């Protein structure tokens, strides 16, 4: 792993 | 635009945004909760000014967002977030901006928004949300 | 409609649904992953027949859904889910069913869909998704 | 309680 | 009914009770 | 020792284990909760027999384990788990086995044990626990 | 990967 | 002793603690990571002086704690945390303090320590750890 905690992320909405 | 990413926190105390009723959403700044104290997020500003400021002060911790919705569409050739609405377990805030183009909506049945990331140029280009229990 | 709620699992192996372009999504059933083994979810059937079946068999665990989108709209007086699309890190499955009405979309930047719940009458009335790391 | 919790997004569709 | 405060797993305590 | 790994579930309804006060913990099998229904886990059995069975039936969902403790020590040349105790929010179950050797304990202030993994040969060699909110 | 993860603590015993 | 609770963060960058080779752990302070920025925790101080300080500077984010272990036991008729050892994926720091009394250990197979809480009087009386993926 890495030492960085993770979190659920939803999106993006909008451009690109 | 300029990308931003606040990362994740314990919850949300206040949302400051700005908008123009002819264009789209401009600025965005959150006061998060971090372990039971306020944490003042970075202020993500548009490259232009003149927007109308809005402060949504939640009754944290009991009031929390249950749906974020809005509209994406074209302003001067760029796809941007034209409108936002925040619905909490107690109240609705919005719509702010222009309610046209393509709708989107994130309703939450269980869990919390604990952070935002995205990109802002002249207007909010796009955004994402961190969710946690 | 009849409410269903599969609960949360370890991942998704296969989605079986049916649809009719004249109307909406009908049946819905998922084969979940449960700690490395297939878990055959209950088959949530439309009260009516006449639908085209779809099986989405994913290359689990290399392949996973990164976006669910669709449309809601009125069918014979009822707001229902007319269309679904499942985009994975490998391919896009759909759209299944008529791509007309109010769009919605849930892209996932980080995390996994691990369960479904919803309600099905003649058609899929509504649904929600369990998300986890 | 003794029951594990998960994030749930939705619902989309009818009320 | 959740509150607006995110939860985390906590293990312990070790030491004095 | 044969490795085992139950994976993660929604909660614990029952723990079946066996022990011998001459020796150590022998067999281990959990009845999990999986989305409000019982899920009977694999039964992890010692290579040998002669142990005394115990069944810990928890009043799920109100009753849950808050601390697991025990002792490790040498039995016939094998370092194994000789004793286990399960303290719930209601009662203490155990000690089972022989309370002799090096102590270990995992108290939980927030969160649930949702699964077990480990290795059993003649006796329970070691184990780990999945924790969730 | 497509496999959900969870905190695991341990092992105890050896 | 005086209670402290740092809360939960994104990870751990540095631990600054003090100890005495005849008694126990004294002061405790942590620099966490918070969404990529160092968060300087408050320094939780013993009521007494005479300790040796040590700075454990981790190569965050590639280096992270895999096991915290130590001993609890009597000092001046109080049960306190007499020693701590931090093992990371790269090396072992400690033991600091006195390795006498009742051992404890929290090994992590998956997940991260993201916060500390506890109480310090003359010595570290007790502590708990927030864990997250
Ligand atoms: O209307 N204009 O002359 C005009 C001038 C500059 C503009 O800058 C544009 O903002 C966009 C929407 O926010 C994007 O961020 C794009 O990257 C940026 O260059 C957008 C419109
Ligand atoms: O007008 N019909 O042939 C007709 C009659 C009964 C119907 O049942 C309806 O299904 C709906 C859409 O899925 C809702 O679930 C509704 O609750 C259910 O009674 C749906 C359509
Ligand atoms: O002073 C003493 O220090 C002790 C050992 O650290 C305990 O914290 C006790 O509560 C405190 O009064």
């Amino acid at each position: 792993q890495s030492g960085i905690s993770q979190t659920v992320i939803v999106g993006p909405w909008g451009a690109k | 635009g300029k990308a931003f990413d606040d990362g994740a926190f314990t919850g949300i105390r206040e949302i400051n945004l700005s908008y123009n009723k002819e264009t789209a959403i401009g600025d965005f700044q959150v006061v998060y909760d971090l372990n039971g104290s306020p944490y003042v997020g970075q202020n993500h500003k548009s490259f232009i000014t003149g927007f109308t400021p809005v402060k949504i002060s939640l009754d944290f911790p009991s009031e929390y967002i249950m749906e974020v919705s809005g509209y994406t569409g074209n302003v001067s050739g760029y796809v941007v977030v034209r409108s936002l609405t925040f619905k909490t377990n107690k109240k609705t805030y919005g719509p702010y901006g222009v309610t046209s183009g393509t709708p989107f909506n994130l309703p939450i049945e269980n869990g919390l928004i604990v952070g935002f990331k995205g990109s802002i140029g002249y207007w909010l280009d796009y955004f994402s949300m961190y969710l946690s229990l």
